[PDB]
């Protein structure tokens, strides 16, 4: 053979993504995403389809590592609501249904060190910072810039409890790597790519009031480097929707 | 009409002892808990995997 | 008429039988199966994917933090010395006790099986350095010195390419079963890291570094007896 | 095969080890890259010289039934032998399972979990001390009635309501052996969520959490009996028990002790106990 | 003789069992069947008949006589002009509440289906009109405009000799089943009625006459879970 | 004599579980209530017409 | 359903009674058998070996 | 066969006598040297002119089932109807044989011993005489729960542990047929082990004695009522029967009486009752 | 699935009762007593020799 | 394949080295230990083989490598006397016999140079 498994190629849509360092794809739960059968159908309504115009590569907000930085979370699909034809049909649709491929990039020179968890955390119910207060959305979710950890325990009010080591839902962090997750280690790999399926109890729901899963990176090891070396080093995370279907049309709004 | 099955019992020194169940109710949410049943997977877990990896060769090459 | 008589252990609820009873809602139409991707069916399953181990445990401020995971290794350190010790005894050894694997064990009474230790090396990548894993039996007490520990199982774990290198520590019992709960009848002896040679590292690089250890339950594996845990409580009914 | 036949059963066994010998081979089984999330395989026999040995271990108690399938206690609420006048002479409870610790832990451990259930409910009742503590009183029976969402609610001990000509009851006297139903399964969904991550509202807002889907209706409880010249006061303590089981998602076990029972708030804790030192024997 | 023990559940009356029990008196002689015409075997053969909604139901007045039943319809009205609009929600929407189908749907909890709305114009007979009947689906509140009702699903009636036009309103639900009572969590979508031309009429006639509105439930539809109603209540035995 | 029949039982992803029955009475009346038997007809009420009507033709032509 | 009566006998516990009752752990593994040398499965095994008497026996 | 099936049997009798006559031969069958560690296999045909009888004696009340499945007091345990205020409210007894004496030196007589065991539980209340003791009470409930080893532990009697969610208990009405559960084999060994020569700690230090492998759990006892207007005191009487037993290697009986429940301690009895003289009638 | 088996009766001077047993239990452990075994075999301790000593000829010769 | 010839992983007993980085392994005059025939016995006696208890890798004491350091040497089997079970052995026993697999590691980063002889002298007197 010419091969290597270092050098891997995605295609989706009109877009395209390499890497040149790489371990394996994560699939998800052993499940490759399709659309919905004849037998799990709920909705009588024909189902649109928008095949390659809603199923492409939209690269996100990247946030910096820097060596104090605590991590990063992001919700989705509440996420892509702004990003083009993806977010027009989920606002002119009551029902949505997707799987997603997410690729989260990140490089660095040989002379630096860290390592960050990227996991794919479905149905994560937050906390809220006063224990006798009620988290609104605005602390939830900044649509596509990253909502930050914390890594002091007191917060605002309407605060989510977001100290690192509970997972900001007050479970020990080293345990999330039971959901589907992968390691950008700086030495080895340079990429993550978790393939990560629809998974819900309903076929089809609504794209607003549901959030699917939260993509968590927590730096286990903290970035550090000599002096002079660079300094700046962003985290990209690119996220493509896979097979996704719409029912219910109707006029645009949210209510 | 009656079932038979087969009775939980350990090893033996180098057997089958069978029991009877008979269903009562006309709905089988009344049934007994099914606790006999063995079958896992852990594959979906441990290896999430798209390119299989032998265990034996080196995981990147 | 047909004539019967009682016997002993009429008219007792036990928590853990098992009979027929009738239903609250005759005929009643249950919503259809869907799929679902991911199912367990077995706890087994849970236990055998990797958590990550917490030794760095020293004092209450490490352990509110993320220092608890890293273990920090150090460049221009005398071959032989030892990272860290501690003794076996998962669901009652503070190390693992908060692990995936500790808290499927601490419903369980009794367990059994082989348990393996994945180290991964979180340095640079021009950082280079060789580790002596040691696991002795026990009956001796911990080892004291390289050499002490070279007598027991161990794997000399070279780092390159490849990051990690996993310990398999073997079942080796009396008994078929030990207790979860501490206990001096059963002990699974004590499990030692060691720096085979040192940590070598180029010139304009940062001299310390971090190992993590992930742990998990080999694919051979049992728990019999099941009770309650001692890691919830309550006072009085949520609200 | 199918969860709700009982006698239909399967066998398997802890697998064995294998003998194996020395080598010097080019090819290495205990190396691996952590960061592709895969675990190792690794088995003893891949490091060690292994004789072959036999297991008929069998893992069978857990199995996901037979680890939930225990009757838990979920709550029990106290009412007093009374009148139309007394406000405590019959009581309520919204169906829920989040007030006690130990099962609710139990729970959240699967995201998405299927199942029937058994209901039992030990009714106790104890003389309230009076002047006329030494009055004779004939057996105590009592009323369970299930009230389904958007139903008739009572509003005193006595009224229209507790004639239950669709509502499913269970009249109990004492002295008997502990009232038990079997409920089916009884969502609108495909499976009970365990936690939702979600608004009740399509403009963001409402009530988070997994409260906007649990809905199942109350239990009111009464005496049948007309009042005796002192009070007697009852708790019923309710125990649940899900057979049938099927589970989906498995999460992380809770760490932090929970405060409210209508959403997952907790204050951070220490991630676990310190010890003395990064060497111990 | 034969032992034997009980088990938790004995000596419990449970409203909705079924057991066999002992005649009262043997060997009574009932008397012959004959036939009887219509015959229903279940409840859902009343729901698919046809009750009249009454819309108009905007004071007290008009609800204790006959107008509640007649929507209003007049001519020289200019085109795009809301005609009625009011959320779906049967058994919790007042419009829907005491018709045949409401009745049926508050003996249960939930209901699945989809429902057909029939159109009559009971106008003159030298009168025309065309309107617009929408179903706007939920989760974006109610249309305010007839271009907003437009991109929801739609049905333009064209009145003719043909009376009456069906709106048939799909099921679109992201549940299996919906709740009858009101639930934020699981709502229905609007229907709204609007003039998509005008109503234009000859010399002499009369300028404003009246349309009707049919409900009932099509040929898919279930209920589940067995509910007592609210709609009748006492405080003592009847005499 | 005993009689066997299928108990209710959901739909399941791409079965039958039987119940046993014996009548100890001499009246038919003393039997348990009949629940199953899902029967039904419409065409009483929904359709109570002499002349056959299609529905893709007008109703009156 | 079933009818059926009690007789003489019924909720009384005999110690030398021999009936079925629930198990406490369902499914409970029992340990596998091994097989230890010298087995009794009779008591008059143990009286046909040779014990010596205590004839002499004339003062404390 | 298999000693957990019960309807297989297996039949044997007791040997019979054959005839003999008179002989003068020169084969000696009454001696032996007991030197050898063997027993004479001498019948009374070999020393007497016998008449042939058959026997029908067949042994069936020393098999080691019939010898020991029959149902012995363990111990009784005594609690009172109190409120959180009082430490006598509930009580514990920590599982151990060693407690009665009957019980234990059958069991004694085998080094190991493997058995399933039938626990039956015998509730008994008594009314405390007080100024109140005409106080009018109903029926009392009692709990009783298993917590096997390193389990959560009662404080009081009200506390969150009493909710048993994979804890076995019994609620047991008075007035009703003895509680009754079975237990199958429960040890981490092949066999329970009545006696350990042996260290608990590898220094030769610790715990001598059988001691070191008992752990078992423990029994927590409570009312559920809520307190009458004066205490009632119960003594539950608990009830052991090994079933299913297969016993190896056989010990002497014991002849000095015990003096302690943790270990083996005894001082020294006359061997014998003396006799008058060497020859008595 | 019924089980027979034959009852303890005496001897008769110069025979056979059945009773039935039926398992309702999937555990092993709940099931009734093996009382019916009679099967011994003293050999193990009353002779555990190692050269097999005939009883007609002397024991040291 | 997937094979590479620069890592090899050496499992003898129950002591397995990995190394990631080496060049073959060289087998002394082309000849792998094995056990004595009974064309070469001299001694009639029963011999004792301990297998597992006595094959597996003992790890010697570790030097430094300095600039101005001039080499090590070791006498085996005289080396091993404290070592285990084979010491043992061979303070119990007037005669012994065993092969061995010499396994000597060092490591440095990129920019580090130097090169040491590793060699086998059989009977240096
Ligand atoms: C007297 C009749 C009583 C009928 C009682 C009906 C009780 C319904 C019980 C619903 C249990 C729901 C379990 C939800 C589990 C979860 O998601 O946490
Ligand atoms: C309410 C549930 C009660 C469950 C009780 C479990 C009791 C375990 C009994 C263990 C008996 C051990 C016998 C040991 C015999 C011995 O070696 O002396």
């Amino acid at each position: 053979c010419g091969y290597s498994d270092r050098v891997r190629s995605i295609t989706l849509g009109n877009s395209t993504i390499t890497t040149q360092e790489c371990a394996n794809v994560v699939v998800g739960y052993g499940e490759w995403p399709e659309y919905l059968s004849d037998n799990e159908a709920t909705a009588e309504d024909q189902p649109t389809q928008p095949d390659v115009a809603t199923c492409r590569f939209y690269t996100l907000d990247s946030v910096q590592w820097e060596n104090g930085s605590p991590g990063w979370w992001w919700k989705f699909p509440d996420a892509l609501r702004d990003m083009g034809l993806f977010g027009q049909n989920m606002y002119y649709h009551y029902l949505g249904r997707a799987g997603y491929t997410i690729h989260v990039q990140c490089n660095a020179s040989k002379f630096h060190q860290g390592c960050i968890l990227v996991v794919c955390v479905p149905e994560a119910e937050m906390g809220s910072a006063q224990t006798s207060g009620v988290v609104n959305y605005e602390h939830i979710s900044k649509g596509e810039i990253a909502s930050r950890f914390t890594t002091t325990t007191t917060a605002e009010d309407h605060g989510v409890q977001a100290a690192v080591w509970n997972a900001g839902m007050g479970v020990g962090v080293g345990n999330l790597t039971i959901f589907p997750h992968q390691w950008i280690n700086l030495r080895t790999n340079n990429s993550a790519t978790i393939v990560m399926p629809y998974v819900n109890s309903v076929p089809m729901d609504n794209m607003y009031r549901h959030h699917n899963f939260t993509l968590m990176i927590i730096p286990f090891v903290p970035l550090d480097f000599s002096a002079g070396a660079s300094t700046y080093v962003p985290i990209t995370v690119t996220v493509a929707p896979m097979c996704a279907e719409y029912n219910g049309l109707r006029l645009a709004g949210h209510q | 009409g009656a079932q038979v099955s087969t009775q939980k019992t350990g090893a033996h020194e180098t057997s089958i002892i069978h029991y009877t169940n008979i269903n009562y109710y006309k709905d089988a949410a009344s049934n007994s808990a099914n606790r006999q049943d063995f079958t896992q997977d852990p594959g979906k877990f441990t290896e999430p995997m798209k390119d299989v990896m032998i265990k034996t060769l080196p995981a990147l090459n | 008429g047909l004539p019967t008589m009682n016997t002993p252990g009429s008219n007792q609820f036990l928590t853990s039988d098992d009979f027929q009873s009738p239903s609250a809602m005759p005929q009643f139409d249950v919503t259809p199966e869907m799929h679902i991707p991911g199912e367990v069916r077995n706890l087994m399953e849970i236990a055998e994917v990797d958590s990550v181990m917490p030794i760095n445990n020293d004092s209450a401020a490490k352990v509110s933090s993320m220092e608890a995971y890293r273990v920090e290794l150090s460049t221009n350190t005398n071959a032989g010395t030892q990272v860290f010790g501690f003794q076996l005894n998962p669901g009652a050894e503070s190390v693992m006790n908060r692990t995936l694997m500790g808290e499927i064990l601490n419903y369980y009474a009794h367990w059994s099986g082989s348990i393996k230790i994945t180290f991964v090396f979180c340095g640079s990548a021009m950082t280079t350095g060789k580790f002596l894993l040691s696991y002795a039996p026990p009956g001796a007490g911990a080892p004291k010195t390289r050499k002490d520990a070279m007598l027991g199982t161990h794997v000399v774990w070279d780092v390159g390419l490849q990051s990690s290198c996993v310990l398999c520590i073997p079942w080796i019992s009396q008994t078929h079963y030990r207790f979860v709960e501490k206990d001096p009848y059963t002990n699974a002896g004590f499990v030692t890291c060691w720096y085979q040679t040192s940590v070598v590292s180029p010139a304009s690089n940062q001299p310390k570094c971090y190992m993590m250890c992930m742990v998990s339950a080999c694919n051979d594996f049992s728990v019999r007896m099941l009770r309650d845990t001692k890691f919830i409580e309550q006072t009085s009914f949520y609200q | 095969g199918d969860v709700q036949n009982a006698v239909e059963g399967a066998m398997v066994r802890v697998a064995d080890t294998v003998q194996t010998s020395a080598t010097n081979s080019e090819r290495v089984p205990n190396l691996t890259a952590v960061e592709t999330g895969h675990t190792s395989q690794a088995v003893p026999g891949d490091t060690m010289q292994t004789r072959h040995v036999i297991n008929n271990h069998v893992r069978s108690e857990s199995t996901i039934e037979n680890f939930l399938a225990r009757s838990a206690c979920v709550f029990y609420l106290e009412y007093k032998t009374g009148t139309k006048e007394d406000s405590n002479s019959f009581n309520n409870w919204v169906i829920t399972t989040r007030r006690v610790a130990q099962l609710r832990r139990k729970l959240e451990m699967f995201t998405y979990l299927r199942f029937d259930m058994e209901i039992t409910v030990v009714i106790t009742s104890s003389q309230d001390q009076s002047t006329s503590q030494n009055q004779n009183a004939p057996v105590l029976t009592h009323q369970i009635m299930y009230v389904p969402p958007g139903g008739p609610i009572p509003v005193s001990v006595d009224d229209y309501s507790w004639q239950t000509s669709t509502n499913p009851s269970i009249f109990w006297t004492e002295g008997n052996a502990p009232a038990r139903m079997s409920i089916p399964f009884i969502s609108i969904g495909n499976a009970y969520s365990n936690f939702y991550d979600g608004w009740s509202h399509f403009s963001q807002a409402g009530v988070y959490g997994f409260t906007t889907l649990n809905n199942m209706g109350q239990l009111f409880f009464r005496h049948v009996n007309k009042p005796n010249p002192a009070a007697i006061t009852s708790v019923a303590r309710i125990y649940f028990k899900p057979k049938h089981v099927r589970a989906w998602v498995p999460r992380p076990p809770r760490l932090c002790p929970y405060i409210n029972s209508t959403n997952v708030n907790f204050e951070p804790k220490p991630v676990t106990e310190v010890r003395t030192n990064i060497i111990t024997t």
